[PDB]
RNA sequence: GGAGAGGUA
């Protein structure tokens, strides 16, 4: 029906119409007869009838005479749910201000009528007197006047100059103000004079401006003058049943304001003096006030227990509000709660169901079902039937049941996956039965948590459920290809110990025909389960097209591998099945396994792997005794010689011959050393332990312990867990984070004394009250995430471009962190890679990167790649599906319609909780040395010197791809040259990481050029060795003699001459800065590169945080704004000044630098944008406007997945990607050209995009638009739907700008489609919902 | 019984249409006075639809090719 | 262990009331709105949120229907959102739909 | 119906 929704401000005259009849009355209900008042604020006349066609006094009280009114009542004959729909108004005895519209921060009053609040607030408060027009006279428009002055103006010029005080004055005012002519007079006098700040306040004024007259809105109308009420209904009145009844705020403060208005009214009447009104208005200002929104003002107002009341301000916002609370978020009918247990035996695709349960929800299925059956000729004696649950009801059930999902649900779902349908099997208990598999999916512990029951009624939701909620349709996580149903600790624990062989077990190398036949021996017990043993086997390889080739074979391998054989499917290598089996191997077996044969090979397999794996687990009877926990014999030993280390250092303390803080740190170093020694000993000890006779004299093998079986299977616990309950547990921190010097020296299996324990007891409380904290802040900072990117929905198949990012293999200077393999798996390429047999098409340019081809390219050693991202895909509204690439959640492209936003916004929420919240190079491989970013020069040593300061070394192979790299810092020595051959373990480089030197790079004599003692330099001649050293003061060290000289040392030669800088005619002086101590003497010979002179030198949850939301850093290394030589200018006015000047262009640029600042260039260099001026963080708004789009993505993506890959969790980059480009949706215009739009306006990114380039189609030029970068928080705010950020917090901000702006929103984001309740444009609703938009 | 939808979607690659011409085909069935064209085993309804749609004799095609058919066979019944 | 098919219905806001004591229903809550938004499933949440929850019409007409064998629904629209307008209309704002 | 206190995952 109704498209679109439009707010605006509403005129007196629209509030009446909207009334039905004006409340008079402050009295509600009698308490005796609880009929309500005449026309008080409850009332019939005025709202409607209290029941369905009745009369209040009752002269009429049937259907019959529906339309008509009382008499005696006025009231209206017809339903109550009028009584819901009627709105009353009240006529106000004087004008008042509307509070929004006054202290709205910015004030559109304030601004608008260009005030300072201050004033207006005085003068709404009667207090301050201001002048309407006081013209032929001394007064201005709006002079503001104290009382006193008031009255010696009236006194002086009682001419007809008018002065008045409150919110009739601030009314005439605005009624009294053309609009358009003062924003043609402000357009005008912003034309220039002048562009500092008044630039910015005269632009938003005129937008408020030019915004009134685009809408249909008077300004006056900020001031209220009749006032709705809200329906009775809304606001109900609960009795208490105590005869009394609640408290009902809104009712009182309703009340309270009827008073002031009728005492008001009397006094008026009364014409009583001004003093005692003024104070009326004053009350009745306050109360109006505090009906509309509460607590703004200083002082809130409270009824009882000090608590301020529930202002219509207050029924939005918050969680409590309708949004966040009714209208996002609602209770629901058919819905059921229980505790889970495990029930082991059933089908990954079925869950148990208490009878009681399954019987209350499916109720009205069940009266259908009887009625069918004829069993029920009615629905009361059905309903008696299921009440007393006759027999025939159970096989109903059944009936009813049999093909009918239902959806599970544990509280805390973070991601996709924690909801999911499944088929019901009945169960004659109390507590819903769950495939243990899937628990890990849910992480849902049965320490008793609960869990949540739905079920879908109609038929869609059923399919829906059916063929995408079901479990079988959910194996690979989204966040990554990964599986999500890996055997968790149990059954791994029961395939690990099946897969063993012990040296010399019973029955041993004999000869097997096949599985079977081991596993009848087994069971016969004539052998071990697992011992060496040579059996007929027959692999399956399909390597022939879709054709299963058999394959027999005579392996070795031990009976328990035989035995699992068997439930293998067909396609697949034996050799899978023929290794020790840890976690890790089972889920690459899994993968494997999905990978090549489909889908349900794969779950039937993970179904008998886990039968197997329980059965065996149990037949193991691998327990845990006291005896297990070996601690290792040297333990003693080795602690005692620690401790007489530490003896010996602190007597070295003792006499004073070491200092306090080496002391400590020495002894940290030798406990950590010790610690370590032990762990190893006790490691060692315990894992090869066992030594068995072979049938020959002796041997040793992995050993049986029980709890290094559970360890090194990876059921649970890592070494550290181990490690403490054998060996020593290390050290333990104190809470400043300081490390106490005496470590815990105790195992668990010893006890621990009070002082550990209490020392251990501190550090798991802190550990407690962190992950409490963090799981706290996470919530908050996925449910933001969310918000911003809940609108992307790809709707598109192709948009048809050429651009992308060069995927490349991420270094760290280290190794290769990740390949490049797994950086490009799954997406389309932009342009067709060439093999290094260059001019050689190895692929198409748009291809979907599937696994046959990431080998292809691996085999080939392909460095980098031209990936189409998404960042940059050509669609508006959505994003085409190339640019995407893969589901991820499934083997092929992504689908048309997927709301890709949410799923990505889940990935990256979900881990959040699992994160923390608070010299030389040695080269070590044989290979070429290359060099990139060379500006170098050879030495006096003949090595080489490098000039600049991004040079980056990358040691490649022979083959000529790319092995290792590592940043050079600058000025360092070099053994080689470019394209030369290292040995594994050379060391290559070396420098000086203290001090900065000023090395030069030609040789010849230096001259002290502009440089005297006394102004200039100081002659700091050193005097411990009595070389010759002299030193050029700073501008503060400087007297003001030698201020306009610019001291420098120039390399000269011997005929006195400047020498000339290498290539270029410019001549070569170094200029000394301030504190510039130099040891040299003047026309004396130094070589090429040498130090010519001397001057000395979080990654939590919360850096996530602030990276996304785009905050500035603490100290922003500066960046060379431009291209150009640099200059200086101005000094120590507070700070330096710097001037950059291009080649040919204007240079009007100029920056004011902290004294702090260690700019490594001097003015003399010429330098490029982007370069750092400064050393510190970077800002990212920066780093976009000066590197376009594609720079400031790929740093953000890489400081993010490096932060996530430091904790170990692996996501992919699109659900960044997708957030980057959310983030710089916006646009900001540097020149209209042909186009319609103002210059300074900040515009939405797709329609200038759409207007330029529909214009160009014409004869037209278009704008010259800039991106802009935001914090998510700001992004989801500045968007076209408003009731989308209503949603979201702060409504009272967006809302009051919305109206004044007089918005209309059209709906077509995922939200807002949820608020108003119809299908979402996003997934099946899709096609439907575009299907309606082409109807129109 | 049924487990899975792979054939079905294998059958109709989008994995979203699938649902509403499945949803289509069953609501013709239960309220409609249609008939399966498979054996049913006593299953319901929508498991018999998408096990029709599984062996391809009815698709998203096939069912607008009925509907239009009965539909001006329905336009020549009234006379 | 707690169920409820229909039960009651809270007074300013047509919803199922909460809480075992009373009999009512579970809270479909935003994150599992949320998760029903990232899989392709959106009659379902439709429904969810329309009829099995608030429409009263909706839903005395799909009781009706569903004791007639038929499963369907009308979505119209929710009370709560009408609920939202009034109130906000109580402020000066002046807010409403389109054609 | 709303407040406050306590408690579970
Ligand atoms: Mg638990
Ligand atoms: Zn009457
Ligand atoms: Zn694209």
């Amino acid at each position: 029906e109704f498209d679109a929704i439009k707010i605006a401000l509403a005129s007196p005259d629209m509030i009446r119409s909207w009334s039905f009849g004006e409340v008079k009355k402050p009295e509600t209900i009698n308490y005796r007869t609880f009929k309500p008042e005449r026309d008080g604020l409850f009332c019939a006349r005025i709202f409607g009838p209290v029941k369905d066609y009745e009369c209040l006094c009752g002269k009429y009280k049937r259907l019959k005479h529906r339309g008509v009114i009382c008499e005696k009542c006025g009231v209206e004959v017809t339903q109550t749910k009028v009584r819901r729909e009627r709105m009353g108004h009240i006529e106000l005895a004087s004008p008042t201000a509307h509070i929004w519209f006054l202290k709205s921060l910015p004030s559109r009053i304030g601004l608008l009528l260009d005030m300072p609040l201050r004033d207006i607030e005085r003068v709404l408060y009667f207090e301050s007197y201001v002048v309407i027009e006081g013209g032929m006279t001394n007064l201005e428009r709006q002079q503001i006047l104290t009382e006193e002055q008031y009255l010696d103006a009236l006194e002086e010029f009682g001419d007809e100059f008018d002065a008045k005080m409150g919110a009739e004055a601030i009314q005439a005012l605005l009624k009294s103000m053309d609009l358009e002519q003062e924003c043609e007079q402000l357009r005008e006098e912003l034309n220039e004079t002048n562009s500092e700040t008044k630039r910015k306040k005269l632009t938003k004024r005129i937008k408020l401006l030019e915004a009134f007259v685009q809408s249909g809105n008077k300004p006056e109308w900020m001031i209220l003058t009749v006032l709705p009420v809200l329906p009775p209904d809304l606001r109900p009145l609960v009795p208490l049943d105590g005869g009394r009844f609640a408290t009902s705020d809104l009712n009182d403060l309703y009340r309270r304001v009827i008073n002031r208005n009728n005492r008001l009214k009397r006094l008026l009447d009364l014409a009583a003096p001004d003093i005692i009104v003024r104070n009326e208005k004053r009350m009745l200002q306050e109360a109006v006030d505090a009906l509309l929104d509460n607590g703004r003002r200083g002082r809130a107002i409270t009824g009882s227990n000090k608590r301020p009341l529930k202002s219509l301000a207050d029924m939005i916002k918050g969680k409590q509000g309708r949004f966040r609370q009714n209208l996002l978020g609602k209770r629901v009918d058919y819905s059921g709660r229980s505790v889970i247990t495990v029930g082991p035996y059933l089908r990954l695709h079925q869950c148990g169901l208490p009878k009681k349960m399954a019987l209350e929800l499916f109720k009205p299925f069940i009266y259908g079902k009887l009625e069918l059956r004829g069993l029920a000729t009615t629905i009361k004696a059905a309903k008696k039937m299921v009440e007393r649950e006759e027999a025939v009801v159970w096989d109903i059930l059944d009936e009813v049941i049999r093909e009918h999902p239902v959806l599970l649900n544990r509280a805390p779902t973070l991601h996709r996956l924690g909801i999911q349908a499944f088929e019901p099997v009945l169960i004659e208990g109390k507590a819903i039965q769950l495939h243990p598999l899937v628990c890990a999916a849910y992480n849902a512990d049965f320490d008793g948590d609960q869990m949540a029951v739905h079920v879908p009624l109609t038929l869609e939701a059923q399919l829906e459920a059916r063929a995408l909620m079901m479990s079988t349709n959910n194996i690979l996580s989204p966040a990554n290809g990964e599986p999500i149903i890996v055997p968790s600790q149990d059954v791994v624990l029961g395939l690990y110990y099946m897969t063993r062989d012990c040296v010399n077990a019973k029955g041993e190398g004999m000869v097997l025909t096949g599985p079977k036949e081991a596993e009848r021996l087994y069971r016969s017990g004539l052998a071990s389960l697992h011992a060496r043993v040579k059996v007929r086997i027959t692999e399956y390889e399909k390597d022939a097209n879709g054709e299963l080739v058999a394959k027999t074979s005579l392996k070795d391998t031990t009976v328990g591998r035989a035995i699992l054989w068997m439930i293998v499917p067909k396609g697949l290598p034996y050799s899978i099945v023929n290794q020790a089996l840890g976690k890790k191997a089972i889920s690459k077996m899994l993968n494997t396994c999905y990978r090549i044969l489909g889908l349900k090979p794969t779950v039937i397999f993970a179904d008998q792997i886990m039968y197997t794996g329980f059965a065996y687990a149990a037949r193991s009877g691998a327990s845990v005794g006291i005896d297990d926990m070996v601690i290792p014999e040297k333990k003693h030993e080795i602690i005692s010689e620690a401790e007489a280390e530490v003896a010996e250092i602190q007597e070295q303390f003792q006499s004073g011959l070491v200092t306090a803080g080496e002391r400590y740190n020495k002894v940290i170093d030798i406990w950590a050393a010790a610690n370590d020694r032990v762990s190893k000993a006790m490691m060692d000890n315990l894992q090869t332990e066992t030594v068995i006779n072979r049938d020959g004299q002796e041997e040793k093998q992995v050993s049986f312990n029980s709890i290094y079986m559970m360890a090194d299977s990876g059921a649970r616990g890592s070494a550290a867990q181990i490690r403490q309950l054998a060996g020593m547990r290390g050290l333990m921190a104190k809470p400043d984070g300081s490390i106490i010097e005496t470590p815990i020296t105790a195992n668990f299996r010893e006890g621990l004394n009070v002082l550990q324990y209490f020392i251990s007891t501190h550090g798991a409380r802190k550990g407690l009250a962190d992950t409490a904290l963090k799981t706290a802040n996470s919530g908050y900072l996925t449910r933001r995430l969310v918000d911003v990117a809940q609108d992307l929905v790809v709707t598109e198949d192709d948009c048809g471009t050429h651009e992308g990012i060069m995927m490349t293999p991420v270094i760290e200077g280290g190794d290769v962190k990740e390949p490049l393999r797994d950086r490009v798996l799954g997406r389309v390429t932009a342009e067709d890679v060439l093999k290094p047999g260059t001019a050689d098409i190895l692929v198409p340019r748009n291809t979907l990167l599937h696994e046959q081809w990431c080998d292809l390219l691996e085999e080939n050693s392909v460095d980098a790649v031209k990936v189409r991202s998404v960042v940059s895909c050509d669609t508006d509204f959505g994003v085409c599906a190339h640019c995407y690439g893969r589901d991820l959640a499934r083997g092929h492209i992504i689908n048309k319609g997927e709301a890709i936003g949410v799923i990505a916004a889940q990935s990256i929420g979900e881990p959040g909780t699992q994160l923390t919240m608070r010299s030389s190079i040695q080269v070590k491989n044989k290979g070429s040395i290359k060099l990139s970013n060379v500006k170098s020069v050879v030495n006096s040593s003949g090595k080489l010197v490098i000039t600049s300061r991004n040079t980056e070394l990358k040691l490649i192979d022979e083959f000529g791809r790319t092995k290792e790299s590592y940043k050079v810092p600058y000025g360092a020595v070099l053994a080689k040259g470019d394209g030369e051959q290292v040995a594994g373990g050379e060391t290559v480089a070396n420098w000086d990481p203290h001090t900065m030197p000023v090395i030069t790079e030609v040789s010849g004599f230096v001259r002290f050029t502009d440089m005297i003692d006394g102004q200039t330099i100081t002659r700091q001649t050193d005097e411990l060795t009595g070389l010759s050293s002299l030193v050029v003061l700073d501008s503060a060290e400087r007297t003001a003699g030698g201020k306009d000289l610019r001291p420098a040392l120039k390399i000269v030669d011997a005929q006195g001459n400047d020498v000339l800088i290498p290539g270029t005619d410019m001549p070569a002086q170094y200029f000394l800065p301030g504190k510039a101590i130099v040891q040299l003497e003047d026309g004396v010979q130094i070589s090429s590169g040498d130090t010519l002179a001397r001057i000395p030198q979080t990654g939590g949850l919360p850096r996530v945080a602030d990276l996304f939301e785009a905050r500035r850093p603490k100290e922003p290394a500066i960046l060379a704004e431009i291209s150009g030589i640099v200059s200086f200018g101005k000094e120590t006015k507070g700070k330096r000044r710097l001037v950059i000047t291009p080649v040919d262009g204007s240079d009007p640029y100029e920056e004011m630098i902290p004294k702090w600042r260690q700019l490594n260039v001097f003015e003399g260099e010429r330098v490029e944008r982007g370069d750092v001026i400064s050393d510190g963080p970077e800002a990212p708004h920066d780093i976009l406007r000066l590197r376009g789009v594609h720079a400031v993505t790929r740093y953000i993506v890489n400081e993010v997945q490096d932060v996530y890959r430091l904790q170990g969790v692996k996501i992919n980059d699109k659900h960044i990607e997708v957030i980057v480009r959310q983030m710089l949706r916006k646009a900001t215009i540097v020149n209209a050209g042909s186009s319609d739009f103002l210059e300074g306006e900040q515009v939405e990114y797709s329609r200038v995009k759409i207007a330029n380039r529909e214009l160009e189609a014409n004869g037209k030029v278009g704008a010259t638009y800039s991106r802009d970068l935001l914090g998510i928080t700001k992004a989801s705010l500045a968007t076209e739907s408003f009731i989308s950020a209503a949603s979201f917090q702060e409504t009272t901000r967006v809302l009051t700008e919305a109206a004044v702006a007089g918005k209309r929103d059209e709906l077509r984001g995922l939200k807002e489609n949820v608020i108003v309740g119809r299908l979402i444009p996003a997934g099946t609703g899709y096609a439907y919902h575009q299907d309606r938009m082409r109807r129109r | 019984a049924r487990v899975t939808v792979q054939d079905a979607v294998e059958k109709i690659g989008n994995r979203f249409d699938l649902v509403l011409v499945a949803a289509r085909r069953a609501r013709q069935m239960q309220v409609g006075g249609k008939d399966p064209l498979v054996p049913e085993e006593n299953d319901k309804t929508t498991v018999i639809a998408l096990r029709e749609i599984e062996e391809g004799l009815i698709n998203n095609q096939i069912l607008d090719v009925r509907e239009r058919q009965e539909q001006q066979e329905q336009e020549a019944a009234e006379l | 262990m707690h169920a409820r098919s229909t039960g009651s219905y809270s007074l300013v806001t047509q919803q199922p009331l909460g809480g075992k004591a009373q009999f009512g229903g579970q809270r479909f809550g935003e994150m599992e709105v949320w998760a029903l938004e990232a899989y392709g499933a959106a009659y379902t949440l439709q429904e969810m949120l329309t009829v099995k929850s608030d429409d009263v019409n909706g839903r005395t007409k799909m009781y009706k229907n569903i004791v007639d064998g038929n499963h369907q629904m009308e979505p119209g629209m929710p009370e709560s959102f009408n609920v939202l307008l009034k109130e906000i209309r109580s402020l000066g704002i002046n807010i409403e739909l389109e054609d």
